[PDB]
DNA sequence: CAGAGGAATTTCCCACT
DNA sequence: AGTGGGAAATTCCTCTG
């Protein structure tokens, strides 16, 4: 059977922000989803079903089909003309990539951006030319691994290209990471009504909400668009909890939620107390 | 003796500078007296007048050594950075309206500055301090399109160079210069220039409007140390402080300052502090006081908000 | 030092009356 | 429309790890 590429460490979906050329060479690498504050992972693949020599190429493609070459660029070790191409270390069959960086393009110099992709023949999915002219979501991209091994006869057999999870630019509020930074109170009674000042990262009044959860219970904070202070702070009212006579502290979860993406932030923790 | 006098100073705060890219028609510099329905503007007057006189106004720095500024005055009556008018009737009071301060870019300061220093030496418009000390040559007899030499241009550069580094693109000052008719012909009798109050760019972080939009709590124990969230307009963490204060009866004033660290300022739009101890922690009834934001640098403050201190 | 985060600069755009 | 103001885009800088 034909050998295949397998992604064992997806790139983290949010948090990293696409960096402009001017911000320098030391912009950073894109981290793996399974990464964290303690552990620092990186996109990794396994070419299970082959360990010999070969070559690997990585590039950027749009989020939605047809997966056409993206105007942004990958920069870092072994990158050129916007793509990464190097030889697969022949020792192990598991390969990780810790020097991948995304370099966004000035909205201006976009026309030439699609040009370089063309003129350099990147097209991992050979999408017809008429397809790659339209608009491009400059906040969403996906990694594409075009690996190349060798058949028994010793000839180069390029495998099927694989797409990783999407990577959203953090410098865009609607595509960015949600995060509750601090709260002026985290108690409130089990009958709701308590007011809270919540400080968070850039959000948008039209597309945001405070989601309260707990087993067998779901509710939302009450607040209005005017209560969203400069995209960085929200003042809202706690909702009524399940048990009206909830004697004995009950600890629920409170998180930020964006309707458009249905995305949620890591929980904050809150306790509904009796009375 | 003839002398220029400033009738109405420039406003000073609340006027935003505008980049070339923003185009015009965004607003004109208002007089220090600007009002509700009524609008004022910079105003000067030539004393012990001299028939018809020529008046120019240029932008200059706010440093100890007054120099030419890189931004430029635009609007009707302006050209190449300097505004020009002329009061020749029996009327000696000219006013400058619809003036705009063009915000040059950091990477265009030198180019613009230099070309601004020469045009001055040529027109002979105050190269006294404005550019070179001993370049006092031609106090106005610079001659229409009378070329310069290399005995000053090499001197200019050494100036436009060191100055480009000390320029504060955040503030400027207007300098008025009057010229009178001498030995018939035209204007060459310079009347000793005058500098206006400094004008602060409202879009600059170090001069934005200080304000308190909202507070989660407006009362606290005289003991102090109680946490409060304050929602405000853009401020700088290393240059902002919260001042509680109470005016006495003996013309005295007590003050306290919210306690907090820069890390306690959320994206310049909010501050989390702990209240200060009130004057006397032994009061029996609640004592009303005021709270206000204040910028360490300009000592510039915001409108105040009432705060109620109460017993333990 | 590299590079996460925070800000400062520059550009764009959108209510109004 | 010209004002007045906000937002975005793009660049720069500071401290962390």
């Amino acid at each position: 059977h034909a050998p295949y590429v397998e992604i064992i460490e997806q790139p983290k979906q949010r948090g990293m922000r696409f960096r402009y050329k001017c911000e320098g060479r030391s912009a950073g690498s894109i981290p793996g989803e399974r990464s964290t504050d303690t552990t620092k992972t990186h996109p990794t693949i396994k070419i299970n079903g082959y360990t010999g020599p070969g070559t690997v190429r990585i590039s950027l493609v749009t989020k939605d089909p047809p997966h056409r070459p993206h105007p942004h660029e990958l920069v870092g070790k072994d990158c050129r003309d916007g793509y990464y191409e190097a030889d697969l270390c022949p020792d192990r069959s598991i390969h990780s990539f810790q020097n991948l960086g995304i370099q966004c393009v000035k909205k201006r110099d976009l026309e030439q951006a699609i040009s370089q992709r063309i003129q350099t023949n990147n097209n991992p999915f050979h999408v017809p030319i008429e397809e790659q002219r339209g608009d491009y979501d400059l906040n969403a991209v996906r990694l594409c691994f075009q690996v190349t091994v060798r058949d028994p006869a010793g000839r180069p057999l390029l495998l099927t290209p694989v797409l990783s999870h999407p990577i959203f630019d953090n410098r865009a509020p609607n595509t960015a990471e949600l995060k509750i930074c601090r709260v002026n109170r985290n108690s409130g009674s089990c009958l709701g009504g308590d007011e809270i000042f919540l400080l968070c990262d850039k959000v948008q009044k039209e597309d945001i909400e405070v989601y309260f959860t707990g087993p067998g219970w779901e509710a939302r904070g009450s607040f209005s668009q005017a209560d969203v202070h400069r995209q960085v702070a929200i003042v809202f009212r706690t909702p009524p909890y399940a048990d009206p006579s909830l004697q004995a502290p009950v600890r629920v979860s409170m998180q930020l939620r964006r309707p458009s993406d249905r995305e949620l932030s890591e929980p904050m923790e809150f306790q509904y107390l009796p009375d | 003796g003839p002398y220029l006098q400033i009738l109405e100073q420039p406003k000073q705060r609340g006027f935003r500078f505008r980049y070339v890219c923003e185009g015009p028609s965004h607003g004109g510099l208002p007089g220090a007296s600007s009002e509700k329905n009524k609008k004022s503007y910079p105003q000067v007057k030539i004393c012990n007048y001299v028939g018809p006189a020529k008046v120019i106004v240029q932008l200059v720095t706010n440093g100890k050594n007054i120099h030419l500024h890189a931004h430029s005055l635009v609007g009707k009556h302006c050209e190449d950075g300097v505004c020009t008018v002329t009061a020749g009737p029996k009327d000696m009071v000219v006013g400058f309206a619809n003036l705009g301060i063009l915000h040059v870019t950091k990477k265009k300061v030198f180019e613009t500055l230099e070309a601004r220093m020469t045009e001055a030496c040529i027109r002979g418009y105050n190269p006294g301090l404005l550019v070179h000390s001993d370049l006092a040559y031609l106090q106005a007899e610079g001659g229409g399109d009378r070329q310069l030499t290399d005995r000053e241009k090499e001197i200019i550069r050494q100036a436009a160079v060191q100055q480009t580094k000390e320029m504060d693109l955040s503030v400027v000052r207007l300098m008025f210069t009057a010229f009178l008719p001498d030995s018939t012909g035209s204007f060459t009798r310079r009347l000793e220039p005058v500098v206006s109050d400094a004008i602060y760019d409202s879009k600059a972080p170090n001069a934005s409007n200080l304000k308190i939009v909202r507070m989660d709590r407006t009362a606290g124990c005289v003991t102090g140390g109680e946490e409060i969230y304050l929602l405000c307009d853009k401020v700088q963490k290393d240059d902002i402080q919260i001042r509680f204060y109470e005016e006495e009866e003996n013309g005295g004033v007590w003050e306290g300052f919210g306690d907090f660290s820069p890390t306690d300022v959320h994206r310049q739009f909010a501050i989390v502090f702990k209240t200060p101890k009130y004057k006397d922690v032994n009061i029996t009834k609640p004592a009303s006081v005021f709270v206000q934001l204040r910028r360490k640098s300009d000592l510039e403050t915001s409108e105040p908000k009432p705060f109620l201190y109460y017993p333990e």
